[PDB]
């Protein structure tokens, strides 16, 4: 089990670890999160008691480094930090421990929702979307646009996620114009499957990380990436049988940690009509579709 | 965006631009068989694609061989419509080409899309007029070349005969739609009024029978009755 300390908290601020929050009180004596389970990538993340506005947040691998927080009263965040020194870091931790200033990461031992979550997510690929290559963490918040938006400004901050467009020459091969538009399996197999991403895993993680980066940080073109990734699965007729059968367990997890009072803003009526009801795979999803329609009967 | 009454000016203007309309690519007669079910027969058909400032039209000719052993043909005949105004596109000189493509049914607009990436300085637009060229079939003599055709074939039209010699674009534009929006309200009274009087010709490298100004103006005038009149043997008014 590892640790992600901290100098301080000089101002009051509710902190994520991954689907976990808690109220810190300005200059409350907190100094970290501890017991963080090895073996998964982790988000810690931030939302100001003073400025709702802008959440933002740091994924990291605790495997890859020894990582801290420190506020900086320039930037006015809290920023996520690498320690070389790993005896300076051993003798800084178990100082905090021993004096029980820190939140245990609290894991239910029944509970494997953040490995259904980010089962595929790795964090040498999230670097790649997340372009900043000194850090070994990678830093997100909730106005960092994507490459796609920036092509409908600053590069450096972009979210460099593949980009998929339904009606563009990649996707649509010169004399195949209405059969690859209405199954899309050239674009998925051909195209992004086995050109792109190589395989399926990394397409799921992915999606996943796109999903992740919309819930925890309102981020909206992680948003539309995850509905584009889903709806080019369904509208393909030809998906081979063990990525459905991921892909129901993916979504399942992803619509149970939805926050029910953001469905409104997260999920896409129509991608989510299409994908269960219309589309080729409407009767492949079984899991995703009998909780959608459970909690979220209104969208449909 | 889209085409409506508030840019209708526009429409003459001179940015080469082509009005596309699909409704009588797929055409069927239905009829009960010998077992007491109902069946489809196709029937030849056009694409209906014509510039609104020149009057070109550029029929093409849809044969019913097209559609042997196809399924779900309604939603081929969006997509056959796409390839034939792309490939047309793709014969025309770069000068002749458009600058826009005008669909009259918004289910053209992606199939349209899709089939012209090539051209992505091509804009493809909807409208919000109802324009009556589902009446097309109505003019005898593009009636007789869709019917008689035993293979694909495309046909060059002037829709406007020679009245642009004595109008302007947008003149011939509101005389063709009001023929054709009579001609969809009433065929045999609109066909009756253009041909009442024998001595009105049709030339044979015309449309439309060679009307002096005047007649034109007594011609116009029984199509408004028409189109006014039908509207209330429909609502009673
Ligand atoms: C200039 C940065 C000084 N602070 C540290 O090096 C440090 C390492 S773990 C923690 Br908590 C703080």
């Amino acid at each position: 089990m590892n640790t992600v300390p901290f100098t301080s908290a000089p101002i009051e601020v509710t902190i994520g670890i991954d689907q976990y929050s808690f109220n810190v009180k300005e200059n409350q004596p907190f100094h970290g999160i501890k017991d963080i389970p090895i073996g998964h990538v982790h988000v810690i993340h931030f939302q100001h008691a003073d400025n709702s506005s802008m959440r933002y947040g740091y994924w990291f691998d605790c495997r890859m480094g020894n990582f801290y927080i420190q506020y900086d009263p320039k930037d006015g965040l809290y920023k996520m930090m690498e320690e070389r020194d790993g005896a300076k870091f051993e003798n800084i931790v178990h100082n905090f421990k021993e004096r029980q200033m820190m939140v245990s990461y609290p894991k239910i031992d029944e509970d494997d929702t953040w490995y259904n979550l980010t089962e595929f997510v790795q964090m040498d690929k999230i670097r790649k979307i997340v372009r900043k290559d000194e850090n070994q963490f990678s830093y997100v918040d909730s106005s960092m646009t994507t490459v796609q938006e920036n092509e409908l400004s600053d590069p450096a901050h972009s979210l460099n996620y593949t980009v998929i467009n339904f009606k563009s020459r990649e996707a649509i091969r010169p004399g195949h114009e209405m059969e690859d538009f209405l199954d899309k399996s050239y674009y998925l197999n051909t195209v992004m499957l086995q050109g792109i991403f190589k395989n399926s895993s990394n397409y799921f993680g992915e999606l996943q990380f796109a999903f992740l980066n919309a819930m925890f940080f309102g981020n909206y073109g992680s948003s539309l990436q995850w509905h584009a990734m889903i709806e080019l699965i369904c509208s393909s007729a030809t998906v081979p049988k063990h990525m459905l059968d991921k892909l129901d367990e993916i979504l399942y997890y992803q619509i149970k940690t939805l926050p029910e009072q953001y469905s409104d803003i997260l999920l896409n009526e129509r991608v989510w009509n299409i994908c269960l009801y219309s589309s080729f795979q409407k009767n492949s999803l079984h899991n995703t579709e009998k909780i959608m329609e459970n909690k979220y009967p209104e969208l449909l | 965006g889209a085409m409506n009454s508030s840019n209708y000016a526009e429409l003459f203007n001179n940015d080469i631009k082509l009005f596309v309309d699909d409704t009588n690519v797929y055409r069927v007669t239905v009829h009960k068989t010998f077992e007491g079910n109902v069946a489809t027969k196709a029937i030849n058909g056009c694409i209906f694609t014509l510039n609104p400032k020149t009057g070109h039209l550029f029929l093409k000719i849809i044969h019913t061989s097209v559609w042997a052993g196809q399924k779900r043909l309604s939603q081929l005949a969006k997509w056959k419509t796409a390839e034939e105004v792309s490939a047309l596109v793709r014969s025309l000189p770069k000068e002749e080409q458009p600058k826009q493509i005008i669909v009259t049914r918004k289910a053209m607009l992606d199939p349209l899309e899709v089939h012209m990436l090539d051209f992505p300085n091509i804009a493809i637009r909807p409208t919000e007029l109802r324009l009556p060229f589902s009446a097309a079939m109505s003019i005898d003599k593009l009636s007789d070349v869709v019917m008689k055709a035993t293979e694909p074939q495309m046909v060059l039209f002037n829709i406007y005969d020679d009245w642009l010699d004595r109008i302007s674009s947008y003149t011939a534009f509101s005389r063709l739609t009001l023929l054709l929006r009579a001609l969809k309200t009433n065929e045999e009274s609109a066909k009756m009024i253009l041909l009442s009087d024998p001595t009105i010709t049709i030339k044979s490298y015309h449309l439309w029978p060679s009307f002096t100004d005047e007649q034109w103006i007594t011609i116009e005038s029984q199509m408004r009755d028409l189109i006014l009149t039908e509207y209330g043997r429909k609502y009673n008014v």
